[PDB]
């Protein structure tokens, strides 16, 4: 189960975002 | 109880 | 979970529960890491001062689960162990160095919409995703609020990481490298933190190199629940990686 570990079917795989995962992006890449 | 640690 | 909220339906679908049934109990959370492996802490299946020491009978993972008393026929599958592998360094005396243990399935699960294993860190995923300020995000059934109260459905919360001198400030007790600490300071305003029952549940951060979910910690111990000044404490799993790679290489 290693080659597709990490991607969401109800998620990723049809390219919705869930509610609060922009936050964890947002941390990464700006911060203030 | 309590040794400080608190496990989850 | 503390000042978190309800997951989505499958937004944590390598969420892992440990139950027993009789006395009917939540004890700890887990995650999905193949077909086959369930990685947790090693203070779920294993903590003298408390008279726990599961052996493979003890213990169901139930897996796809939302709802934290409530069989959910469709969705969730239910798996029986075959082997559990706690660290040989695993101090349960002092500190819970070294707080993991990997448990092998009797049968293969198959993956669905519910149930999907989560990443474990390469070198470079886990070196520049687990830097002090950026946030990643814990599940779990566990206690809403510091008590000596539960939720229905599974709680996330997000929680950025803390330097390591102010994790080592915040505690008396003595830390190692094998642990990190995530939280809000108290001069930032914000909350969250997870609690009792939440342990062995992992810490995740989504790469944007590939749009994979990582694991990065596991669901250790703190000191009460949500304090101002303190901090949760996680098991440092790539840290570990290479006693993980043995035991699937030797045992798998
Ligand atoms: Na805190």
């Amino acid at each position: 189960g290693e080659a597709d570990c990490g991607l969401r079917p109800l998620f990723e795989k049809k390219s919705l975002e869930d509610k609060t995962e922009r936050e964890l992006l947002e941390s990464y890449i700006d911060g203030r | 109880q309590e040794d400080q640690v608190d496990p989850r | 979970i503390v000042e978190g909220s309800d997951a989505e339906i499958g937004m944590s679908p390598w969420q892992v529960m440990l139950f027993r049934k009789s006395p009917q109990e939540l004890l700890c959370g887990a995650s999905l890491i193949s077909d086959r492996w369930v990685l947790t802490a090693a203070h779920c299946l294993l903590y003298p001062p408390w008279d726990k020491n599961f052996t493979e009978n003890d213990l169901l993972v139930r897996i796809g689960k939302h709802s934290r008393t409530r069989y959910e026929r469709n969705i969730e599958k239910i798996s029986m162990l075959e082997k559990i592998y706690i660290h040989p360094r695993y101090n349960w005396r002092e500190n819970l160095d070294r707080d993991i243990a990997l448990m092998k399935l009797k049968k293969p699960v198959a993956f669905s919409d519910y149930i999907h294993p989560v990443c474990l860190p390469d070198r470079e995923t886990a070196a520049s995703l687990l830097q002090a300020g950026y946030k990643g995000r814990v599940t779990g059934w566990g206690n809403l609020k510091e008590t000596w109260g539960q939720p229905s459905v599974l709680q996330v919360v997000n929680l950025p990481i803390v330097e390591r001198p102010v994790c080592k400030d915040s505690t008396r007790i003595r830390i190692t490298d094998n642990m990190f600490c995530a939280g809000y300071k108290p001069d930032e305003g914000k909350r969250g933190d997870a609690c009792e029952g939440d342990a062995g549940g992992p810490f995740v951060m989504k790469s944007p190199f590939n749009n994979r979910w990582y694991q990065m910690g596991i669901v250790s111990w703190g000191e009460g629940c949500d304090r101002d000044g303190k901090y949760g404490f996680y098991t440092h799993v790539f840290r570990l990686k290479k006693w993980i790679q043995k035991v699937i290489d030797q045992f798998g």
